[PDB]
RNA sequence: GGGAGCCCAUGGUUGUGGGUGAGUGAGUGAUCCUGUACUGUCGAGAAAAGCUUCGUGAGCGAGGUGGCGGGUCCGCCCGUA
RNA sequence: GACUGUGUGGUGGAGUUGAUGCGAGUGAGAAUGCAGGCAUGAGUAGCGUGUGACGGGUGGGAAUCCCGUCCGCCGAUUAUCCAAGGGUUCCAGGGUCAAGUUUGUCUGCCCUGGGUGAGUCGGGUCCUAAGGCGAGGCCGACAGGCGUAGUCGAUGGGUAACCAGUUGAUAUUCUGGUACCGGCUUGUCACCGCAAGCUGCGGAGGGACGCAGUGAGGUAGCUCAU
RNA sequence: GUCCGAACCCACUUCAGUUGAAAAUGGAGGGGAUGAGUUGUGGAUAGGGGUGAAAGGCCAAUCAAACACCGUGAUAGCUGG
RNA sequence: AGUUGGUGAGCGAGCUGUGAUCCGGGGGUGUCCGAAUGGGGAAACCUGGAAUGUCCGGAGUAGUGUCCGGUGGCCCUGCCCUGAAUGUAUAGGGGUGUGGGUGGUAACGCGGGGAAGUGAAACAUCUUAGUACCCGUAGGAAGAGAAAACAAGUGUGAUUCCGUGAGUAGUGGCGAGCGAAAGCGGAGGAGGCUAAACCGUGUGUGUGUCAGGUGUUGCAUGUGCGGGGUUGUGGGGGCCUUGUGGUUCUGCUGCCGCAGGAUUGGCCAGUGAGAAAUGUUGCGUGAAGGUGAAGCGUCUGGGAAGGCGUACCGGAGUGGGUGAGAGUCCUGUAACUGUAAGCGUGGCACUGGUGUGGGGUUGCCCCGAGUAGCGUGGGACUCGUGGAAUUUCGCGUGAAUCUGGCGGGACCACCCGUCAAGCCUAAAUACUCCUUGGUGACCGAUAGUGGAUGAGUACCGUGAGGGAAGGGUGAAAA
C-alpha cells in the first residue's frame, strides 16, 4: 500500500457533503480507510466532555484547491519524476529517484 | 556462544502485595522469577545482583487463573514465585 | 536515543558491556513496573529492542557478514 | 520360510478352482529350502529357493 | 512451651502488658508396643536395590588416602489453596 | 381458473416494471418429514428424607442474609484428615441480569485483587513385581509376531523432625525451641604404603515375607477422687 | 468353604416408586459374613473374537456376534410421501 | 507522511523527514514437544557423563550444589586395527566419521494383497470389481517405449494419449451381463547405450620365437580396466584394398605398419536419454514499483452520483468505492515504463570441457540358459478350459543357438515378418494441498463449506469418532 494523494497541511475544498464550498486546512489523514480531516467543517461531540471538534470524512468529498487569478478553484494532481540523493540508514549516498507531487489547472 | 546470559534474566518482578509487605518484616521478598530456574540458581541470582547473603530461597508455582469470556475460556500464565530470605541485616530495595 | 548501525563502529568487550547494561536497565524498568513507577512504558520495549540489536550486530560480526573489527 | 533370500522369489496368490467353480484365495508359496551356505569365509544359514540352489547361485 | 479468673485501663460481640494456679494417687484398659515373639497348622506363603562383608574378570591413583570426636557452608525437581 | 388492477392509502427505504424470447434449486397441508417460534393440558403436578422459634440488625425490599438467645438433630458420624477425581470452587471486597426448583440484601454464582513457601511429608533423582517396550536376533509374502542383552513400570521394598505459635486465606513447609541425614570444606587425633585407596564388577550374608490362635509384660485412652 | 450377628458383600419376600430422589433405587424384613470371602491400585485377554461355577450371560446404561468410520445415497415385488 | 496488527480507545514512544510504519528480496534469532535422536517418559516433562581435576569449553563459589554452550540415538555404508571356538578364515570386537536413511504430505503414478452389500427378481458360476479398503513405493508427472511388432500379398515402421472402428466381431448358469483388435483421423514426436567374440592391462606359472632374442625369449590358463562392437531380404569380430583432421618426432610390429604424442584445422557435437560434466557476455520480465487522460453551474434534498443546462477525455465507458444511480471525486482501468535484486530464469556468443570411415571377403569366431519351450496348478487377455494361440505366477522338466530362435489363434510345411531371455529415453497424458490474476441466466445466512462470528470450536463420547447455533443501528456514534 502507498499514501493518498492529499497530506495533513494542505488547503482543500469540501465538494460533497453538508459542506459543500467549504475551504480548510487538513488537519489529520486516516489512510488505512480514506478519511481526513479538514478544520472548521465536521463539528460534532465527542465521547469525556462535550468536546465540540471535526470527524473525518472521505477524501474524495475534498479536492486540493489553488488560487489562480483571485478565485479558488478545485484541482486535481500529478507527479512528475526528480532527482534525489537519499541516505542508507549508515549514512551512505546514493542518487535515486523520487516523486513530487503538482496541481494540474496551474502547469 | 552469542547470547551472554545475566542473572537479571531470572528475576523477573517483585511481588507486591498485602502478604508480601508482611514478609518484609521478617528479612522476606517474594520475586516472580523465570519458571525454569532451580531454588540454587535463583539464590546465586540474587545474591550477584544485590550483593546480598541469601539464607533461604523457597519457590511455589502458582497456576494462572481461568475466566470464561466472549471468545472462550481464557488462561492467565503460569507463574512461579521464589520466596527469598535474606541475612540478619542486609536488606535489598525493591522501590 | 535507540541505538543504530554505529553500533558496527564499536568491539566486541564494549559491545557485550553494552548488553550487560541494557539488560541492567530492563531489570530496573520491570521492577518500576511491577512497582506502579516508570510513566515512559516505551522504554520498557525500546530496551528490549537495543538488546536486539546488539545481538544482531554481534551475531553477524561472528558469523562474519561483516568484518570484524 | 516363503522368501528366497537369493532372487527375492515370494508366494504367488490365486484361486482354490473346485467342480462348481466356487473360488477361494489360496497361495502358491516357493519351495524353500534351509540350508548351509560359506560365502566368502562366513557360515551361516540361508533359506534357498530349489530353483537358485538347482541353478547353483549358492555356495554350500 | 502450653494451661483459668484477677488488673488503672483497653473496646465496648474485640486485644494488649502484668495477673498461669495446679501437675497427685487409684481404678480400668486396647484394634497400639514387645511381636516377623510364642503355639498350632497345610494349602507351604514376591522380586530387586539400599545395607554388612568378601575378594578383584576394570580402570583411576599419588606416596596419598581412608578412619574417630570438633567446627563452616551446600542440599535439586514436582505436589502443598 | 390458477390469479389480478396501469385504482387508492399506510408502512418501508433501493431497486425494479411492460413487451418478447431464453434458462429453472418454479409452486406444499400431510412423509409418526427437518429447523425455529408458539399454543394445548395449566396457573395444573411437582419444588428431591427432616424442626424450628424468637429478639435484634442490615436493607428500596427479609419465613428463607447477619448476630444473639431458646429448642431440636447427628455423633462408628450430619465430626476430623487423606487418596482417587475435580481445578481456583479457597480468602477479602464490590454485585443481584442469569444460575439456585421459592425469596434473597445471600451463595460452591458473577466481577476485581489476593492466596498454596519442605534437605526430612507424598512422588521424582534409588529398587524391582505383574506387565509393557525391546540393540542385535529368530519368525513371517508385505503389513507384522515374538523375544535376548537391556530398559521401563507401584498397588510393594528403601529412605533423615518433632512440639509450640502465627495469617482474612498456608504450614511435619513459615517463625520459635530442640534434632537428624547426605555432601563440600576445615581443625585435631589415630592408621596404611608384588605391596594405599577410590570407582567399577560380581560372591556371600542380609533385605525376605503364609494363615489361625491364645497368653504375658506394657503404654495410649478412659473413669473416679475427701 | 462351623454357628449367631454389625461393618462389608449380596438381592429372597413385600410395600412404595414406576413423566421416580434414582434409565433398576428407597422402607421393612432376608442370605453370606475366616472364606470357592471381599475390596483398592496397576496390568492381561478384542468382535466370528474374548471371557463365562454356563444364564447365550457379560465385553462402557438395549450383545444369537460390541462400537466407530468407510463401501454407501446398501437393498427392500413392501409402507409412506 | 504518518505510525506502535485484529476483536476494540485514549496513554508512553519512535518518524518529527536523519525519512519511520508499510512493500519486495536476503539474512540473524528461533524456548519446549514432535522422525525427536544423551537416557527415560503419562507429547510439550524428568534426568544425566563410574572413580580422575572433573565428558569438552567458558562463568560463578573458599569448595560442592549452580549457570551457559558443545558433544554422544539407531540402522546401512566407506576406511584402519584385530580375529574367537580354530587351522584357513569368518562372525565378533575396537577405532574413524565417509556418505545415506528415519518422519510428513490433498490429488494424480507404479507394483502387490483384495471384499461385501448389490444385480441375476432365490442363488453358488458370473456380477458388483480388480471397485472399496489395505501394503510397498515414487515422480513432477509416473508408467510405457526404439519391434523376438503389425499386416496379408502391396505395405506400415518406438511408446503414450484422443476420436472412430463399435456396443460391432465375439464372449456369457449363451442367464444377468461383459466386450475387442486391425485399419483410419488427430495430439505429439528423439533415438541411444550394453553383454559376447577380438585387441591392450595381474596371479593358481617359463623349459620352442634382419635389429633384437632366451630354457626362455615373453610361454599356458582366468581375472579386475580399456578399447572394439550393437544388428536381421542378418550383423559383428576376423582376414585386406584403401581413409583419418598438417605435425614435435616415441616404443612396437618386419629399418613396412600400429599406438602414446603436441598449441594448432574441425566437417562437427555438447550440460541432453545419448559412454561426461566445470566460467565470462547478449532478452523480455515475474516478485515492488513509476507515469497514467478529462466538469463545472443550477434544482430538490440530511446528503447528488439524481433532475435541468452546458462542456470535456477516451489505446481509459471493466469494475469497486465515495452521505442516493459517477468516464471526468477516489481507487483504478487503457497504454507505456522500471525490476537493483533474485539459487533468478530462458536463450546466444565466447570460454572451457569431449571426439570420423567406405569396399570386398565363409574359412573360421561371437550374437545375453536354468532362459525359451514342455507338463501341471492358478491369473490376464472379447475368450468363464476350450480347437487355446499370445501373456503371467508357483512347482517340476528343460532347447537350439544362424543350415538358428520367435511370431502370423491348436499343430505341421512353405511364405511373410521379426531377432526374446541387458539397460536408458523428452513431448503429447493424469492431478491441485498450494500461489497469482480472473470468471459465473452459482448460493445469499434453514441457502452456500460442518464452519460469513471462539468452528472442527462449544458440546457429546473412555476412545476411535460425532459435531452445532448465533450476520445487518446509522451517511457519520453524532
Ligand atoms: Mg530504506
Ligand atoms: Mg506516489
Ligand atoms: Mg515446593
Ligand atoms: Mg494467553
Ligand atoms: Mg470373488
Ligand atoms: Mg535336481
Ligand atoms: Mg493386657
Ligand atoms: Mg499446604
Ligand atoms: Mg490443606
Ligand atoms: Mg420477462
Ligand atoms: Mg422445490
Ligand atoms: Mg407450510
Ligand atoms: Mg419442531
Ligand atoms: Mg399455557
Ligand atoms: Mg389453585
Ligand atoms: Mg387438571
Ligand atoms: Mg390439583
Ligand atoms: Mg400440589
Ligand atoms: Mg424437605
Ligand atoms: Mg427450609
Ligand atoms: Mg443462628
Ligand atoms: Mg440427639
Ligand atoms: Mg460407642
Ligand atoms: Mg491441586
Ligand atoms: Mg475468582
Ligand atoms: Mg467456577
Ligand atoms: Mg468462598
Ligand atoms: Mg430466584
Ligand atoms: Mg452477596
Ligand atoms: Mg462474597
Ligand atoms: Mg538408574
Ligand atoms: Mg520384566
Ligand atoms: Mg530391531
Ligand atoms: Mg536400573
Ligand atoms: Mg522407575
Ligand atoms: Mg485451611
Ligand atoms: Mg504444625
Ligand atoms: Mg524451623
Ligand atoms: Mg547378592
Ligand atoms: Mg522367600
Ligand atoms: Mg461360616
Ligand atoms: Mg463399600
Ligand atoms: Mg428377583
Ligand atoms: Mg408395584
Ligand atoms: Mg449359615
Ligand atoms: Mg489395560
Ligand atoms: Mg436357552
Ligand atoms: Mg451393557
Ligand atoms: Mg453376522
Ligand atoms: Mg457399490
Ligand atoms: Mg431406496
Ligand atoms: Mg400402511
Ligand atoms: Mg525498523
Ligand atoms: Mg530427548
Ligand atoms: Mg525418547
Ligand atoms: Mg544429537
Ligand atoms: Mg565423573
Ligand atoms: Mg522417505
Ligand atoms: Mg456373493
Ligand atoms: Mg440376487
Ligand atoms: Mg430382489
Ligand atoms: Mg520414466
Ligand atoms: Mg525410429
Ligand atoms: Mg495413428
Ligand atoms: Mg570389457
Ligand atoms: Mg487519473
Ligand atoms: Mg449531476
Ligand atoms: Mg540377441
Ligand atoms: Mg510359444
Ligand atoms: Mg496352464
Ligand atoms: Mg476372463
Ligand atoms: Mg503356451
Ligand atoms: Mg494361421
Ligand atoms: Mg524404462
Ligand atoms: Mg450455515
Ligand atoms: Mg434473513
Ligand atoms: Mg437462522
Ligand atoms: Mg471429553
Ligand atoms: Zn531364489
Amino acid at each position: 500500500m502507498k499514501s493518498l494523494k492529499i497530506k495533513k497541511g494542505d488547503r482543500v475544498k469540501v465538494i460533497a457533503g453538508n459542506d459543500k464550498g467549504a475551504i480548510g486546512e487538513v488537519l489529520s489523514v486516516d489512510p488505512a480507510r480514506e478519511r481526513v480531516v479538514v478544520e472548521g467543517v465536521n463539528i460534532r461531540k465527542h465521547h469525556g466532555g462535550i468536546i465540540s471538534s471535526e470527524a473525518p470524512i472521505h477524501v474524495s468529498n475534498v479536492q486540493l484547491v489553488t488560487k489562480i487569478d483571485g478565485k479558488d478553484v478545485v484541482t486535481r494532481v500529478g507527479y512528475r519524476r526528480v532527482d534525489v540523493t537519499k541516505r542508507r540508514p549508515d549514512g551512505s549516498e546514493y542518487a535515486a529517484q523520487r516523486s513530487v507531487r503538482y496541481l494540474k489547472k496551474e502547469e | 556462544e552469542l547470547k551472554i546470559r545475566d542473572p537479571r534474566d531470572i528475576i523477573l518482578a517483585p511481588v507486591v502485595s498485602e502478604k508480601s509487605y508482611g514478609l518484609l518484616d521478617q528479612n522476606t521478598y517474594t520475586f516472580v522469577v523465570k519458571p525454569t530456574a532451580n531454588k540454587t540458581e535463583i539464590k546465586i541470582a540474587i545474591e550477584q545482583i544485590f550483593g546480598v547473603k541469601v539464607t533461604s530461597v523457597n519457590t511455589m508455582n502458582r497456576k494462572g487463573k481461568v475466566r470464561r469470556t466472549r471468545t472462550g475460556v481464557g488462561k492467565r500464565p503460569d507463574t512461579k514465585r521464589a520466596i527469598v530470605t535474606v541475612a540478619e541485616g542486609d536488606r535489598i530495595d525493591i522501590f | 536515543k535507540l541505538s543504530a548501525a554505529e553500533l558496527r563502529q564499536l568491539s566486541g568487550e564494549e559491545l557485550r558491556n553494552k548488553v550487560r547494561e541494557l539488560k541492567e536497565e530492563l531489570f530496573g524498568l520491570r521492577f518500576q513496573s511491577a512497582t506502579g513507577q516508570l510513566e515512559n512504558t516505551a522504554r520498557l520495549r525500546e530496551v528490549r529492542k537495543d538488546i536486539a540489536r546488539v545481538y544482531t550486530v554481534l551475531q553477524e560480526r561472528n558469523l562474519n557478514i561483516v568484518d570484524d573489527p | 520360510a516363503a522368501v528366497c533370500d537369493i532372487c527375492a522369489k515370494r508366494p504367488g496368490f490365486g484361486h482354490n478352482v473346485p467342480w462348481s467353480k466356487k473360488k477361494t484365495n489360496r497361495r502358491w508359496s516357493p519351495n524353500i529350502q534351509r540350508v548351509r551356505v560359506v560365502e566368502n569365509g562366513t557360515h551361516k544359514r540361508m533359506n534357498v529357493c530349489t530353483s537358485c540352489l538347482k541353478a547353483g547361485r549358492v555356495s554350500r
